[PDB]
RNA sequence: UACCCACACAUGGGAUCAAUAGGAUACCAUAACGAUGAAGGUCGUAAUAGAAUACGAAAGUAUUUACCUAAUUAAUAUAUUAAUGUAUUGAUAACCCUUUGAACUUAAGCAUAUCAUUAAAAGGAGGAAAAGAAACUAACUAGGAUUUCUUUAGUAGCAGCGAGUGAACAAGAAAUAACCCUCCAUUGUAAUCCUUAAUUGGAGUUGUAAAUGGUUUAUUCUAUUAAUUAUUAUAGAGAAUAUAUUCGUUAUUAAUAGAAUAGAAUAAUGUACUUGAGUAGAGCUGCUUGGUAGUGCAGUUUGAAUAAAGGUAGAAUGAAAUAUCUAAGGUUAAAUAUAAUGGUAUACCGAUAGAAAAUAAGUACUGCGAAGGAACUUGUGAAAAUGUGUGGAGUUUAGCCUUAUUUUUAAGGACCCGUCUUGAAACACGGACCAAGGAGAUUAUAAUUAUAGCAAGAUAAAAAUAAUCUUUAUUAACUUGAUUAGUUAUAAUUAUAAGACCCGAAACACAGUGAACUAUACAUGUUCUGGUUGAAGAUAAGCAAGUUUAUUGGAAGACCAUAAUCAUUCUGACGUGCAAAUCGAUGAUUUAAGAUGUGUAUAGUGGCGAAAGACCAAUCGAACUGUGUGGUAGCUGGUUCACAGCGAAAUGUCUCUCAGGACAGCAGUUAUUAUUAUAUAGGACAUAGAUGU
RNA sequence: UAUUUAGGUAGCUGUGCAAUUUGUUUGUAUUGAAGUAUAUAUGUGAGUAUAUAUAGAAGAAACAAAUGAGCCGAUCUUGGAGGCAGUAACAAUAUAUGUAUAGAUAUAGACUAGGGUUUUCAAUUUAUUGAAGUGAAUCGGUGUUAUAUAAAAACAAAAAAGAUUAAUAAUUCUUUAUUAAAUUAUUAUAAGGUAACUUGAUAAUGACAGUAUAUUUCAAUAAAUUUAAGAUAAAUGAAUUAAAUUUUUAACUAUGGAUUGUCAUGAUAAGAAAUAGUUAAUUAUAUAUACUUGAUAAAAAUAAAAUAAUUUUAACCGUACCUAUACCGCAUCAGGUGUCUUUGUAUCAUAACAAAUAUUUUAAAUUAAAGUAAGUAAGGGAAUUCGGCAAAUUAGAUCUGUAACUUUGGGAUAAAGAUUGGCUCUAGCAUGCUAGAACUUUUACUAUGUAAGGAAUCUGACUGUUUAUUAAAAACAUAGCUUUUUGUAUUUACAAGAAGUGAAUUCUGCCCAGUGCAUUUGUUAAAGUUGUGUAAGCGAAUGUAAACGGCGGGAGUACUAUGACUCUCUUAAGGUAGCCAAAUGCCUCGUCAUUUAAUUGGUGACGCGCAUGAAUGGAGCAACGAGAUUCCUACUGUCCCUACUUACAAUUUUGUGAAACCACGAGACAAGGGAACGGGCUUGUUAUUUAUCAGCGGGGAAAGAAGACCCUGUUGAGCUUGACUUUAGUAUGUUUUAAUAAAUAUUCGAAUAUUUAUUUAUUAGAAUAUAUGGGGAGUUUGGCUGGGGCGGUACAGCUGUUAAAAAGUAACACAGC
């Protein structure tokens, strides 16, 4: 046979990979104050940025809910918790929104970066010095103290309202975000391409459900599945 | 081929003549904090008295007495008709493959040994070889300065096989107080463990 | 007038015969490149210059040497004080030493095996390279470093024990040669070593030690230049001119360079008790060899003794006697193998032959590229195919055989050759016509027949002036044992292996070139004109929380045309075409998921794809160029002179056998011998019998 | 002394002729060798010898030797030359005197890619030879970069006229300018305005989408005027052509204190109108507003300034010519190839015609047939045909009028009617547009351009794409719906990978026995230790069907008939909601109705459905379609049944001048036998213009291509998998792993194992064993046979008959083991 499409889509992006900003915020020993500059807007996101000014040093940040520009901000360890500030984790009460939890001390960010997307806490515990939070996908997480967060929920709100009612929006979107679209179904093809090819009529004649013990151009279909339907 | 890149080559930059003198100096720093952590051999560990640093100037005075010839002083010693007038003259050998001979053959009465040879393998023998013979024995730090005395860089050894009439008395002083921090304490040295 | 025949004279073409500043094979000598700038390329120089050929601004006849090119104001390293000095880099197409490493093919299939310790590919040196002074061979009355030839030997042995593959000692020769470091080298003295005009500056005791003179004379050998040679002859090898002369041959000298031997003279002579460790060997694992249960090598784990010691002795382990040697550091001549370059010879070819090339030939010309690659000598003037003149027949019959002076007619006979085939003139295949070329030859090993030399023995083995066969005497072995005249050569036939009588596949592996056509992503530019319809938003006038009427406004993957683009129908035209996909009418299409120039990225068990197995230079269900390669074919086609003697089978058995093989039968050739005529017979008669149509 | 023997395919043996070279012996030739062409003799035959003509330098015989040693064929190799045949196929403007007067066809001109002397002139006849010709401080390259080799169209110091040459000209010459660098002469270091700002008095940028509307800058039209030109038998308030001269708004400042604008949306107590003033007005590739988006629309080199003057100061390379008869397709090829400019009439345009510019020389004709195009047709109107294939009808613009259905937007320009010229006026205001009226005629969008209409069924939602060269579609895509994996992403769950169906509306039933997938507690290798013990995986249990898939049969029971109801084999469960002789129904041209004079067609109903059925999706049509099918109206040479006219090829002449094919073809037939369909063989019947010309398609089983269909070969290749043998990747053991101290467990003071802490190590791997493993790699997949396949084994043994009185003998023949 050839070498099919999923393995020839990873080795294109090793010749051009995909290219992003990684925005992070620094480190100051005590409390200082910032302004708002001015919003931008990337090509692959869809979450605008802001320019923060700390110091006469000009970062970049993601840019929370309630947000104009030349408003004050304080960074630190023991910032007063409001809208748009960044703190350390253990001040925050339960039950608020934060959008940007490194995953140890002097980190720049690694969780919620994406718009409309925010994460809770749930509790407080001072035995062992850890505070379990509540992560957008839905699972309760462990996470230490000490690490520092930015309190509110980010903007862009909720994009998925209205749909691709043509084609033809959806053709700049997975263009800008360097995804292949069109796709062809695995059916159509012949049995050179794809192990589901040829055929008289179009089906499967395989089931679909793949274990992950087999090797690394085995896997098609649905790999390693709980379960199968709809529940009810 | 296969649809993957071009092999990439990255660059080097030729390193400074500060910036070699630097990586060296971080490398000798690590290993003083390595050997002393560890246990070292009792074979080694003998070797950490300097005796003094005012008691080898005792020493040293009294082989300065007993240098060799010049290159230029050997020529005009052949100039003359007889080469050999007089007496035979008393020296200072310095040499590690003629002193061990001389040991051997129980000619020496005095023996230096310089601890600051790298590789430490040459002399780890030294202390117990004349403990056979009955040789009293000593330990300077640094094979500069017994070179100091031969005229030469680095000394590894150095040992009398005679002194004069004259300086007789101004031996058996030093013998004293060399015997006394070794060779009476030489049982204890093979049992002490470094650490 | 046309058609046919006979004769004579002229066109067309380059066959035959004769020549030759060209090739092919074998042997001998040489075995000389490059940072002091190589091999190769591009551009220029002639008084009147294009091809070829020679040469660099000193340029078409002992120095110079334009510009690229390892191409270098560099790179990887060492020494001295960022600068200076030293060494390496590129070319090869034969022989040599390492690394990596296939498949076609044979087994009548194929998978272990064979082709093969091969081809392709990479690294490293010299005129030769590699090897080389026993941790050997043997069982004798014992031999003695390496290399090469003969022989042992197609043997012992290895292997689906099938096809097939395959060594050594002893014996006869060519050529000969042995040595040096590693300790404590006379400690009455580093006595050594590099560099500088200079103990000048260093190195070195963690151990360095290194005697020196090239003057002269004589002899021999090799290579290159220059000179003299009778017309009798140390010269009859051969060329050139015309129908008796020269160059040379033969035989002698000189000059330059190189090598070897000998003599004379000049320089020079102390002391020296070293023996090889992360090695040898074990356990697991993979390759290699004839090596069989290591013959040799390597990865991982583990890892000794020091001459009171260690290794080896053709089934395995353990033990014992008897022999015989001492590993793990270094150098080495001769006998041997083969190109580029120059010579000498020959039972080789003689212009469709010999090299691709008798050389303006690796040239003209082709391909995007890797690459592919011809014709033409000088005299004589054959056949095929035509022209002119003279003579002759008839219009109902080409050519051939027999018999006839009615021979440009008459009577009889007579379908076109080669080939497979039970059977061909066949409506079975090949062949329009002439010339030249064109297919069972060579080698190794066996056997039979004819001939020659010697014969209980036979012989040109390598070399220089021994072995083998008769005859391993049998057997697995022990126990035992006389006997069919041979051996060396010359010639013909047959069998097996070599490209193997000649030409012919679809395929497989190794090493390389292409995105100028066409596909996708990224960056940067350019992209004619007119109409139709009427969503949000906004304003007024009426009727009375709102609700009708009229304007303004200009959204949409909305509607329609020109220029530009595509390809539904006529199954129109054309169909040795205008064209290896075109032309005409009719149709579909419009601000976008469009069209298009240039630049960068993606390569053949790989890429790109709104998916038809579509496209990747007129080629795609695995592109193109060179090599292994004269790949294998139980299958089609062809196979060259006369006469004479003799003359078949299409049947039985076995076979992964049914389009093929082997054994038996039928045939031919040669040979020896007579009561095996006191004998035989696809017969008859007399006698004795078998049988179940 | 053959009175005896003599044919012969495959095949075996003997005697002889031809060619090239080698040793020895004998001999020929310039009064003429070898070769070649005609005769004669001789030999049974391969062959030999001599004679005559031509030519000009070497060749023959005997005894022995070495082989590249004798052609009709191979769709044999190379060269030369025939028939068909002067045949097919192409080219062919007028003048009695001319460097002119006319006719005819074609839009034309500049930069780049490609070509390389084709440019110009002279001499000799789209040729040959020989000279001459390309001039740069301001026109291109050389410079910067596109997130470790990139731009002659992106960015960047600066010029234009007017003339000269046989050919160069933003480059030569004249006139007026501009940039940069080096040397000279001179010098302000600040004033003024309340403010916006003015004058020598630094620190700025290169630099960035698309569409719509409003400005009418230029330019162009139109008018007037002034010089000039060309024509008409005549006539005309003075026609036609050329050149030039002319035809207030936006920001900001000071007073002011509440209104005001645009074609549209508005602006203002963060100060409107009205005044006074300071800056500018970007030249159509511009300015100001508005609109569409899960698309927001590149990089880097690059900076200073006042006035006058000077210069053997500004380097290197290309500058001719062609835009299709000077490129690529083997060519002087009806094909293909980036960008720009181009005059006049043309009441929406389009189409068409004319300007401008470039090329071009001489056969015949009222007459063939059959062709390739263009026209017209009395009466009938689809009767032709698989089918209205081809042609015909309709059409622009103004005014009335507009249905069923619906996803409420559409359907719709639905359908159906009426009007249209020319001239003379009247009436509106926006001044070149629109209504009405009178007069008149062989009646008016129609030269060119320009929708036939209606009623139903099947299938796809729509715009879109695809087999370059026989398939444009019902195939692919798409939004919409659903399932699954990942919390250690250069990117961070509204994100990143993997699959199925296919807009909206309405629905999505039952089964986990089989195969897969997930989760959790009997069998099984090696290495190590005195010895012993310990792996994953397989097996078992529990979940899962928008995972692969599946969803029965028989008997009685209420005048006949049927079975609500009952009984019964088993299984994982026994096809529910729906739908139909449908693109899915063999019997089959099913049964009934309707459409027609007549129907295997179409539509509506029926269902024990060979073999319908639910995201392998079921049911359904509003909008859309060069998709497939049937019927009405109009229309017509498709047909009844054909007829007439014109052009181009053809028939006739001159010039250039081929190919396929060819065993022999010299006249053709009836029957016979034959390899079972003769041009030739055997018996019969027969043609003939002095040797022709133009047609036609009965035959030569006519020509193209070593048949693609079928079979054989111990010949191949692409593809799949529960075929045979293995392998990359990956999972799990054992051994190697820095030291130290302590705790705990298991075995007997000791040996193992587990776990914690510190820093003194920490490049991150190596050697073996078991399992998984069509993601890959090699190769195989018998024979006989009334063709092969399916069926049987007549493929090994035994008995009786076939089998014909010794022995021997066939059939997928008989009866059996
Ligand atoms: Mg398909
Ligand atoms: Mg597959
Ligand atoms: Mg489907
Ligand atoms: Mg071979
Ligand atoms: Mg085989
Ligand atoms: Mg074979
Ligand atoms: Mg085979
Ligand atoms: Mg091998
Ligand atoms: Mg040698
Ligand atoms: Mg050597
Ligand atoms: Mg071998
Ligand atoms: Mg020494
Ligand atoms: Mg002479
Ligand atoms: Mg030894
Ligand atoms: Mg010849
Ligand atoms: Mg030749
Ligand atoms: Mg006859
Ligand atoms: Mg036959
Ligand atoms: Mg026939
Ligand atoms: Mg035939
Ligand atoms: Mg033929
Ligand atoms: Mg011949
Ligand atoms: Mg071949
Ligand atoms: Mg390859
Ligand atoms: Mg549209
Ligand atoms: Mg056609
Ligand atoms: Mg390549
Ligand atoms: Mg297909
Ligand atoms: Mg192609
Ligand atoms: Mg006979
Ligand atoms: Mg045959
Ligand atoms: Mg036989
Ligand atoms: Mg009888
Ligand atoms: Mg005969
Ligand atoms: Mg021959
Ligand atoms: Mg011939
Ligand atoms: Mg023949
Ligand atoms: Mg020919
Ligand atoms: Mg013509
Ligand atoms: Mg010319
Ligand atoms: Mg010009
Ligand atoms: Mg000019
Ligand atoms: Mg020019
Ligand atoms: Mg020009
Ligand atoms: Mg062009
Ligand atoms: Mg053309
Ligand atoms: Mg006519
Ligand atoms: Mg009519
Ligand atoms: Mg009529
Ligand atoms: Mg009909
Ligand atoms: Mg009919
Ligand atoms: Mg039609
Ligand atoms: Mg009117
Ligand atoms: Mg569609
Ligand atoms: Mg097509
Ligand atoms: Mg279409
Ligand atoms: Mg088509
Ligand atoms: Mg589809
Ligand atoms: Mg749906
Ligand atoms: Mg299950
Ligand atoms: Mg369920
Ligand atoms: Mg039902
Ligand atoms: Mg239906
Ligand atoms: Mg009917
Ligand atoms: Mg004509
Ligand atoms: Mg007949
Ligand atoms: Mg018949
Ligand atoms: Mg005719
Ligand atoms: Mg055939
Ligand atoms: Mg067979
Ligand atoms: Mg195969
Ligand atoms: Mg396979
Ligand atoms: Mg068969």
């Amino acid at each position: 046979g050839k070498v099919t499409r999923k393995i020839r889509e990873e080795t294109k992006k090793l010749r051009n990979p995909r290219k992003l900003s990684s925005p992070k915020y620094p480190n100051f020993p005590e409390t200082t104050q910032g302004t708002v500059v001015d919003l931008v807007h990337e090509r692959g996101r869809g979450v605008p940025l802001a320019h923060v000014k700390f110091n006469d040093e000009i970062y970049s940040l993601i840019a929370t809910e309630g947000l104009y520009t030349g408003q004050t901000i304080f960074i630190g360890d023991n910032a007063p918790i409001s809208i748009g500030n960044i703190t350390k984790l253990k001040n925050v009460p339960g039950g608020m929104a934060v959008h940007s939890i490194e995953y140890d001390y002097e980190d720049g960010g690694c969780v919620g970066m994406t718009g409309g997307a925010y994460s809770t806490v749930v509790t407080h515990r001072e035995e062992t010095n850890e505070t379990v939070l509540g992560l957008p996908s839905g699972q309760k997480k462990i996470f230490s103290s000490e690490v520092r967060c930015i309190v509110g929920v980010p903007s862009a709100g909720g994009i998925k309202e209205k749909p691709f009612l043509k084609a033809s929006v959806a053709h700049y979107f997975n263009k800008a975000h360097c995804k292949k679209w069109p796709r062809v179904r695995c059916v159509a093809m012949n049995p050179v391409d794809h192990k589901f090819g040829g055929g008289n009529h179009q089906h499967v004649g395989r089931p679909t459900t793949i274990s992950k013990r087999r090797p690394h151009a085995q896997l098609m279909g649905l790999i390693g599945a709980r379960r199968t339907g709809r529940v009810k | 081929a296969l649809g993957k890149p071009k092999q990439k080559k990255s660059f080097v930059p030729k390193l400074t003549k500060d910036q070699k003198d630097e990586k060296e100096r971080l490398i000798t720093k690590k290993i003083y904090k390595l050997a002393y952590a560890i246990k070292r051999p009792p074979a080694i560990q003998q070797f950490k008295t300097i005796l003094e640093s005012e008691d080898c100037k005792r020493a040293l005075a009294l082989f300065s007495k007993y240098k060799p010839e010049t290159h230029e002083e050997r020529l005009e010693r052949l100039k003359k008709s007889n080469p050999q007038e007089g007496p035979k003259p008393i020296l200072a050998k310095q040499g590690l493959r003629h002193v061990t001979r001389l040991i051997e053959t129980k000619k020496a009465k005095f023996v230096l040994v310089a601890a600051d040879v790298n590789p430490a393998e040459l002399v780890l023998f030294i202390p117990t070889l004349c403990k056979k013979m009955n040789i009293p024995y000593a330990i300077v730090e640094s094979q500069n300065m017994l070179g100091s005395v031969v005229n030469m860089k680095k000394t590894t050894i150095l040992a009398l096989c005679d002194v004069k009439g004259e300086d007789k008395k101004e031996l058996e002083e030093i013998i004293k107080i060399s015997n006394e921090m070794f060779s009476e304490q030489y049982e204890q040295h093979m049992t002490r463990w470094g650490g």
